[PDB]
RNA sequence: UUUAAUCAAAGUUAUUAUUAAAUAAUAUUGAUUUUGGAUGAAUUUAAUUUUUAAUUAUAUUUUUGAAUUUUAAUUUUAUUAUUUUGAUUUAAUAUUUUUAAAAUAUUAUAUAUUUUAGAUUUAAAUUUGUUGUUUUAUAUUU
RNA sequence: UAGAUGUUUAAUGUUAAUUAAUUUAUUAUUUUAAUAUUUAAUAUUUGUUUAUACAAAAGUAACUUUUUUUGAAUAUAAAG
């Protein structure tokens, strides 16, 4: 009856307007892909269902399998376009795909070379106020990793609390 | 009618209309085959009401294998 | 195969796995393809 | 069993497939036409036995009238 | 966790059902309604029906109005929801959530 | 996936370890006579129900 | 929103259809204890079988039941041993007891422990002047 | 798992130096006799229904008839079959976890083997009035799932 | 009977024990189900060795 | 949408007038779309009996002859033989017939041990009447001193295995075959 | 329901309205805004059956 | 109670465990003046943090630029509302070679919303009730018992039981009469008022204790599970089952967003312990049902409604059943860039007319401000949005020039039809719509 | 040999299993062996009706005597469904069970706590001129 | 002793984030279906003596090797 085709395959990712009801507030590693091999599955499963039913539907009405009769046939031969507005296909928006990807690859590439001009101009020894501990102790496991940007071995704190200095 | 259980194996007494039995002449009880349901188990083979079946299985990896 | 100790590969006995079922069975019998199955199958997932 | 299934009734078209029976002369019940030799009958080969002035000529319309049944509404139209 | 029987108060799991008579009715949702007053005729039998419609039978036509008030709409030009240089129509205040949509019927 | 068998291990084999099915279902109902019967290498059978 | 009708939050488990419930209180199968090792009502409590109500189990022991019965073929593979977890690792121990000792509990092999009862016992008996014997099925 | 499990008959209470079950075959005449001659008890030699329609087993019998014989079970062999006579095997788990012996034999419908040296016990031969009652030390096949092999070089776990 | 992912020798200590596996839930499902979860012990024991 | 039936008299409560009944029974409510079991609950139809009354069913198959076509010729892969053919002594299953029999003569070895017995007794299959067997015996072992064979068609043999599952041997014929001479079996003693 | 009030005896616009008004309407193009309230529209003048 | 008076301890001590107490100068394993069920200490469960959890400071983190190492702000201006916390939130982004490369400001929105347990309830209580399987809560009625119909016998001469047709709940064979179908449950309702609101208050609560910690990059270096565990080793990510697990937002790098994951550690991220892997996103959709009046009665599944969360969300049972969050930088940009309308709308009126001046307002298609820096997906789509723009010139439904000639329309009322007209130049270019 | 007669039963049993139920949208001329057998009518189930086809609203309106709401995007995905992971996850889990343990108060009659006496409606429902109606329960476990 | 003027269960309980002493608060008087009593030291059973005809349907708990005919095929015991 009435239950929203136009919202089916309408969703950002591809697990939402899907009634997944039987969850589980666990889900086992294992239990996790076949969640999404699922909700991968019931999309090209779902319209490949749906795209062989048209094309076989067409087929049996006496057209192309794409829905094309014999005007929209002799347009292409005129050279004539025949559609509207001609969408971006497949090798068009999978093509944009390698844009944002390859302005990124080389932004971010660049962005190696800002970060270390800004990271070895600033380069003290002794860290500053943040190094205090009047307020809350610090975190020694977290001092490990602060330790690279230093020489001078923050990871040492003595028993008693640390003035910050 | 129907004072007791309504297994075969049951205790008081019962009717033909509202429980009718097949005539088992002698089962074996709830608690296992007695000494008198196994005269036959050695004799006639299975016991007497023929509706069970002999597991002679397990004395045939007793004695033969 | 106890006592002796011998090898035995074949099983003695032919199974009927079927217990007299295969009698109502079309001797052209044989399953379809289902495409695009479901389950961890066709990605052997050794790693979890 | 039935040797020999008849075909349909008139596949005389070589692009659009039958219209329903009744309207040709048959069984009332189906507002389709499927004929199993044209479906089967590939896409390349139902263009190349025909010619643009035909394919116009029998995907021809009659929306609101029947093409076989004189003065009657297009059963393959109707609500039934 | 209680059974509220009625004219007895709440009562626990597993206590006195001696006096639930009328809760065992209304929970089968059997209902006397009252009819034992076989005797008092209420205003239902007695009460001339005017309008072979109804009192406020709301034909197909009847031009009823959702009311708006205009202090409510005051209050949204100045809040900033309603720009005062163009003409205010009903499409700016379902857009500028000035009211909601189910107060939009027919006129 | 054809991978998943396109005969059930279920259904009863072709008996024909030559390499090719032993007649289809044709031929299991032979020798499942030989199954529900007795076998071939049978031996003394322990119950009291004994053919002879 | 109206809030979430979470009557028995989780953990618990699922109630038992009281003359009191919401039409969307999931109650207990009929003819279905709420409680697994209480099937008679003064039953013990298991002491180390918790069967795994819930989701898949994180780490599954081999002691511990999951869409089963009790099995000591399968749940216990060894009676010797006593498998634990130790940093996330099913670990099979030794099997001790809490034998005595001058005023200590000290714990010894509990195959070792039970290879003395087993003869200190029938070694026990058997050089006592009876002879025990049960006839069973008298008719 | 609480308390200690020993002999049968030693903490549990009962304690009998001889159990007598007189429901067997030997039995017999014991108490085919030991009844009064006044207890008739008919149908010794035909039953009363049918007897020769074909029945099931008990619940419990079946339970019993599975865990015997799995196998009959379709495919139950190990899909790929890498145990061969001869190879050399360690078991991993179980009775004696660790030892190593070559295969002599294997029951490859069964997915087990037989080791030398490995779970040995002692099969019992009873015998007619010609022979006495002959016992012979005899190791058992093992089940494949709980052994794998010395690598010739590494002598360590490899599939 | 835990211990951070270094920490991992001063434990409650125990008896003869050998770590068998990790108790992957599918242990217990036919063979197939454990041809997977074949290299998810070895593959995890270099993650708690340093 | 379906509207449930409605059943709460009270204020109105009039269904003496308009009121279909709806008691008709509530088809929506089980709209689950299954069959249901017939209450006399029709057997299996194999037949379960065993013993020396088991009658042969005449009601013909379906998947009888799917296997009998696919065993006399592929049936879904290779073509129909020529009915000429089909209906000759060539068609195959017939033709490894005239020139391949296949019968089993099992005479019983308890007849004639060392005893000196004129009528020996074959268990033989049902199908071959009394003429069929003595040109068996003529042309295969050269018994050519028969003089009469009776016939005993016996059901064959049960039994059940040691778990105690109904078995049977297949049915035979006793034909007691009178001999011309005393024939014997000279058993080495 | 301590929250909820009386279902009111007559229809409200705001009850006329929330009930075609839920997201689950919002294509419903006819039938929302209350067109089952308002005279018809002028029909064909070539309508026939 | 208080039965079990005796046979409880062994009166003895064990042997090499049990100590009994010295006295008040030293300390047991385990004791504390408060009532904590899961007792952690710094090194259990230890804060990646810089500071310690405290009452002194207000989050254990920066609240001011550090200037050791660059410092990165939000790329959405930050507003401060009624559950912010008022505070700068300063927080030191990681590298997946386990270093501090820059610190960057946290929006006081998503992170710095203080935490109140009676809404984050509500997020669990949702979660408890919709991560259930239904279809399992499946029992039997009275009228799928398949017995005769008839009165199992006579009521009245019968010494038995005034019981006609036993099939009830009774008897070992019946059922409830109305027993717990399926579509008899409930699916709860979560709106995005709700849901937003309790999560973003849960993402604080990961702050406050001090195990948030934002990553610049997730991508393994190669698709195995070795480079997975091995990432965690160096990184610091206790992953074991048994040990508290990291939970792994994930959104890509600070330069290249991306909603969906990255093959490498997808595929990688795939492991039988305390790990998850969630989508980059605290909003959800609306919630929509549309059986809402048993319409269709074929349905399967709970009542309310038919829009659920899918399981891969970011919820209130795995954000504390995994104590470690980990986000990355690029689903930190969709946070600030979903929820920025949000808390924008959020405001009251006489502060949201302040924000089109402090540069709130600047709208990337009034071409005000150049492109702010999308997510590589929704960048794709406003390259291919952009790309045609052009292919609806020349018709009069162009959507993004509409109604191009609203200036020389002529409207003629006529009373023979019921028609508004209008001319466009005496040409009619209304359109009498099709019935 | 004398027992004056009486008085008690408490708290543990082997050896074998993977089946049910709901869920999943990818099959289909009837489940239980070889038709007719004359070469022929055995083996026929068809007809414009809520039908193995199963319907997103609260308004209006027929006697207000109960009835009840319209394409959602037109071959687009609410679809009748199982598989080389014990299919998957959840929920449920049992007999053949065959097992089995001990000397305190009294001794001329009123009912357990041992100082010896004292103390007694079996419960539930039913009965609102019957609280005291005239039914129910052997006990055990589910 | 003890909150209070007396009828809407208490629970992280081996954290359904655990792994060797949980010693898990848990039981519906009756309508359920299984067992166990009590009637029960019981009622009823109890096998030393009578007079022989054939079909069919009826069963098939059932076996058969042993003489069916000079008919080919078929079938020769048994309740209600």
């Amino acid at each position: 009856g009435f239950t929203m085709k136009y919202k089916r395959g309408t969703g950002l990712w591809d697990e939402d307007h899907v009634n997944d009801f039987d969850a589980n507030k666990y889900l086992s590693a294992r239990s996790t892909m076949r969640w999404y091999y699922g909700m991968e599955r019931l999309q090209t499963r779902n319209n490949m269902n749906a795209r062989r039913a048209t094309q076989s539907y067409n087929n049996n009405m006496g057209l192309h399998h794409s829905g094309r009769g014999a005007f929209e046939r002799e347009l292409e031969r005129r050279g004539i376009q025949v559609d509207k507005y001609p969408l971006t296909t497949t090798t068009g928006a999978a093509r944009v795909a390698e844009m944002v990807l390859l302005r990124r690859q080389e932004l971010e590439a660049h962005a190696k070379k800002a970060m270390e001009s800004q990271r070895q101009a600033r380069r003290r020894d002794a860290p500053s106020e943040w190094y205090d501990e009047t307020e809350g102790p610090l975190n020694p496991r977290f001092l490990a990793s602060m330790q690279s940007n230093y020489t001078q071995v923050i990871t040492e704190l003595p028993s008693s609390p640390v003035t910050g200095r | 009618y129907q004072r007791g259980s309504w297994a075969p194996g049951s205790k008081h007494q019962k009717h033909m209309s509202l429980n009718p039995t097949m005539y088992l002449y002698r089962f074996a009880g709830p608690h296992g085959p007695g000494p008198y349901v196994m005269k036959y188990w050695w004799t006639l083979g299975c016991f007497p009401t023929g509706i069970e079946r002999p597991f002679r299985l397990p004395e045939f990896l007793a004695s033969y294998q | 195969v106890l006592l002796t100790g011998r090898s035995v590969w074949e099983s003695p006995i032919d199974i009927d796995p079927t217990c007299g079922g295969m009698k109502s069975v079309p001797a052209h019998a044989k399953k379809p393809k289902r495409y695009m199955t479901h389950g961890l199958a066709e990605v052997g997932v050794t790693d979890i | 069993v039935a040797p020999w299934v008849p075909p349909p009734r008139h596949d005389v078209k070589v692009t659009m497939p039958p219209p329903p029976g009744g309207e040709v002369g048959g069984s009332y019940g189906v507002s389709t036409g499927y004929s199993d030799r044209l479906a089967r009958t590939p896409y390349w080969k139902r263009m190349a036995l025909s010619t643009y002035a035909l394919r116009m000529k029998e995907n021809e319309t009659r929306y609101p009238m029947s093409p076989h049944r004189e003065g009657e509404y297009d059963l393959r139209y109707t609500v039934t | 966790s209680g059974h509220n029987v009625i004219k007895m108060g709440w009562m626990k799991i597993g206590g006195s059902w001696k006096y639930s008579r009328s809760y065992n009715d209304a929970r089968r949702g059997f209902a006397k309604g009252q009819w034992q007053e076989r005797k008092m005729t209420p205003r239902f039998m007695l009460a001339p029906r005017v309008s072979a419609g109804g009192p406020r039978n709301r034909y197909e036509g009847k031009a009823s109005f959702s009311r708006l008030s205009l202090s409510k709409l005051l209050w949204a030009v100045d809040t900033g929801r309603l720009n005062p240089n163009e003409t205010i129509t009903l499409y700016h205040l379902r857009n500028a959530k000035v009211i909601a949509d189910r107060e939009v019927v027919w006129p | 996936d054809a991978a998943w068998y396109e005969i059930p291990t279920q259904f009863h084999t072709h008996t024909y370890a030559d390499g090719t099915p032993q007649s289809r279902s044709a031929s299991l109902a032979k020798a499942t006579k030989y199954i529900h019967g007795m076998p071939h290498n049978m031996g003394q059978l322990y119950s009291y129900h004994r053919p002879y | 929103p109206k809030p979430a009708p979470r009557y028995n939050i989780g953990l618990r488990p699922a109630p038992k259809r009281q003359n009191v419930g919401g039409q969307f209180l999931a109650t207990q199968k009929h003819y279905a204890r709420e409680l697994w090792y209480k099937r008679q009502y003064y039953s013990t409590r298991p002491f180390a079988i918790q069967k795994h109500m819930g989701s898949t189990p994180r780490i599954l022991l081999d002691r511990t039941l999951w869409r089963s019965c009790w099995l000591t073929k399968s749940n216990l593979p060894d009676v010797n041993r006593w498998e634990k977890v130790v940093n996330s690792q099913r670990v099979t121990e030794d099997r001790w007891a809490l034998v005595e000792e001058d005023g200590v509990m000290y714990q010894v092999n509990w195959k070792m422990y039970c290879e003395r009862l087993e003869t200190e016992l029938q070694k026990a008996q058997d050089q006592l002047p009876q002879y025990s014997f049960m006839m069973k099925a008298v008719p | 798992l609480r308390l200690p499990k020993v002999k049968p008959g030693l903490l549990k209470g009962i304690y009998t130096d001889e159990k007598i079950d007189l429901r067997d075959r030997e039995r017999l005449e014991l108490v085919e006799s030991i009844r009064h001659p006044k207890e008739r008890d008919f149908y010794q030699d035909h039953t009363y229904h049918n007897q020769w329609i074909a029945r099931d087993l008990e619940s419990h019998q079946k339970i019993q008839i599975a865990g015997r014989y799995p196998y009959f079970s379709p495919d139950y062999e190990i899909k790929p079959w890498i145990w061969y006579p001869g190879d050399t095997v360690e078991v991993v788990s179980g009775e004696g976890a660790g030892q190593r012996g070559a295969i002599i034999a294997v029951v490859k419908y069964k997915n087990e083997i037989l080791v030398q040296n490995v779970n040995v016990q002692d099969v019992v031969i009873p015998a007619s009035e010609t022979r006495p009652e002959q016992v012979v030390q005899r190791e058992h096949p093992i089940s494949v799932l709980r052994v794998r092999h010395v690598d010739p070089s590494t002598n360590q776990l490899c599939h | 009977l835990n211990a951070p992912i270094g920490r991992e020798k001063e434990v409650q200590p125990g008896v003869n024990r050998v770590v068998h596996d990790m108790g992957n839930p599918y242990r217990r499902s036919g063979v197939r189900s454990q041809r997977m979860f074949r290299d998810a012990e070895k593959n995890f024991e270099k993650y708690i060795r340093a | 949408r379906f509207y449930r039936p409605l059943v709460n008299q009270g204020i109105n409560l009039w269904r003496s007038r308009m009121g279909r009944l709806h008691k008709g029974w509530t088809t929506w409510e089980y709209n689950r779309d299954v069959i249901p079991d017939p209450r006399p609950f029709p057997e299996p139809a194999v037949n379960n009996y065993f013993g020396r009354s088991r009658i042969w069913n005449p009601i013909a198959g379906k998947i009888g002859l799917v296997n009998r076509k696919a065993e006399e010729w592929g049936w879904p892969h290779q073509r129909p033989p020529p009915t000429g053919l089909r209906r000759s002594p060539e068609y195959f299953p017939f033709f490894f017939s005239r020139y391949f029999p296949d019968v089993e003569v099992r005479l019983v070895l308890d007849s004639v041990l060392n005893n000196e017995t004129t009528r020996p007794i074959f268990h033989i299959p049902q199908d071959m009447s009394k003429q069929e067997l003595v040109n068996y015996l003529k042309n295969i072992y050269n018994i050519d001193n028969v003089v009469r064979i009776r016939v005993r068609n016996m059901r064959g043999r049960r039994f059940k295995n040691e778990v105690g599952e109904i078995k049977s041997l297949p049915d035979y014929k006793v034909a007691v075959v009178e001999l011309d001479s005393p024939v014997s079996i000279v058993f080495k003693q | 329901n301590k929250r909820v009030q009386p279902m009111r005896l007559r229809a409200t616009n705001n009850d006329i309205g929330q009930a075609s008004s839920l997201k689950e309407w919002e294509r419903s193009s006819d039938r929302k805004y209350g067109a089952a309230l308002a005279p018809p529209k002028k029909r064909d003048f070539e309508f026939r059956v | 109670y208080d039965s079990r008076s005796s046979g409880v301890h062994d009166v003895a001590p064990r042997d090499g465990v049990d100590f009994m107490y010295e006295g008040p100068q030293q300390v047991l394993p385990g004791a504390h003046p408060l009532p904590l069920f899961h007792p952690d200490n710094s090194v259990t469960r230890p804060p990646v943090s810089p500071y310690l959890p405290s009452p002194q400071r207000p989050h254990p983190y920066f609240t001011t630029e550090l200037p050791e190492l660059p410092h990165f702000q939000t790329t959405r201006p930050i507003v401060y509302t009624v559950g912010t916390m008022k505070q700068r939130i300063v927080a030191p982004v990681f590298d997946l070679a386990n270093n501090v490369t820059h610190t960057r400001e946290l929006d006081p929105f998503i992170f710095g919303f203080y935490p109140e347990t009676e809404e984050m309830a509500k997020n669990l209580s949702y979660w408890l009730v919709r991560c259930q399987n239904f279809s399992s809560k499946w029992d039997y009625e009275n009228r799928e018992i398949w017995r005769k119909a008839k009165k199992n016998w006579p009521n009245t001469g019968m010494g038995m039981a005034r019981v006609g047709d036993r099939k009830n709940h009774a008897h070992p064979w019946g059922a409830h009469s109305k027993p717990v179908k399926p579509w008899n449950l409930l699916m709860p309702t979560m709106d995005v008022k709700t849901w937003s609101k309790s999560n973003r208050m849960l993402v604080t609560l990961k702050m406050l204790q001090g195990k948030l910690q934002i990553v610049e990059r997730l991508t393994l270096p190669e698709p195995t599970q070795e480079a997975y565990l091995q990432l965690c080793r160096t990184m610091g990510w206790d992953v074991r089952h048994k040990g508290g697990g990291a939970l792994f937002m994930d959104g890509g790098s600070r330069l290249t967003p991306s909603s969906e994951y990255d093959r490498a550690f997808f595929f990688g991220s795939f492991f039988n312990g305390r790990n998850k892997l969630v989508r980059p996103t605290l909003l959800c959709d609306e919630p929509y049902d549309y059986n809402r009046t048993s319409s269709k009665a074929r349905t399967k599944g709970p009542k309310g409604q038919k829009n659920p969360i899918p399981i891969n969300r970011f919820n209130a049972y795995d954000a504390l059943t995994h104590d470690t969050l980990i986000i990355t930088e690029g689903a930190l940009l969709q946070l600030e860039d979903e929820m920025y309308t949000h808390k924008l709308a959020m405001l009251p009126p006489h502060i949201r007319a302040q924000l089109p001046e402090r540069g709130f307002l600047d709208s990337e298609v009034l071409g005000d401000v150049p492109p702010a820096l999308q997510t590589v997906q929704m960048e794709a789509a406003a390259r291919t949005e952009e790309a045609e723009q052009a292919m609806y010139a020349p018709y009069y439904d162009n959507p993004y020039h509409p109604w191009q000639d609203e200036g020389e329309a002529s409207y003629a009322v006529d009373a023979v039809e019921g028609t508004v007209q209008r001319y466009i130049k005496s040409r009619k270019t209304s359109w009498a719509m099709l019935s």
